[PDB]
């Protein structure tokens, strides 16, 4: 069970269900997560420094989770939501120069499962 | 164009002029958070 399923929630009858970061570490050397949006059947292995500097892939965010409300007077109904700005980038290795190059990642198609 | 005239005053009152103007205060300027786009006018 090195790779979570938090089956401590399961014990107790979905007390939460957490869906939303890394299950755990394969190999007790890999930090696993579920890509909850694959397209097909996949895996991709990356490296990470404890350098900000040493990812290979960046995000930074700006603004986060900053609430938008307002009101829709057609029918008085209430406006609300979330915005953030965060970009990403990558190691650059040379978008155009990411596609297939980026030596931090590797991606693996599966099938048979 | 080319205009000339005259504004022209008794003590404080600004009683001479071709044009008079007389603002209406009690420049107000508000937020309209409509739909998803809060613009101010």
């Amino acid at each position: 069970g090195i790779s979570y399923a938090a089956q401590g929630l399961a014990t107790g009858f979905s007390t939460d269900t957490t869906k939303s970061v890394f299950a755990g570490v394969l190999g007790g050397k890999y930090r696993v997560y579920i890509d909850q949006y694959a397209k097909q059947d996949y895996f991709t292995v990356g490296y990470k420094g404890p350098n900000e500097m040493d990812a290979g892939i960046y995000y930074a965010p700006y603004v986060a989770l900053t609430p938008l409300r307002g009101s829709d007077p057609k029918n008085f109904q209430p406006v609300m939501g979330f915005k953030t700005r965060y970009g990403i980038g990558i190691n650059p290795f040379a978008i155009l120069n990411s596609l297939g190059k980026n030596a931090y990642f590797r991606r693996v198609y599966v099938k048979g499962i | 164009y080319v205009i000339v005239g005259v504004v022209e005053n008794i003590g404080e009152k600004e009683i001479v002029g071709s044009i008079f103007y007389a603002p209406y205060t009690e420049f107000k300027v508000v937020v309209d958070p409509e739909s998803l786009q809060p613009s101010i006018g």
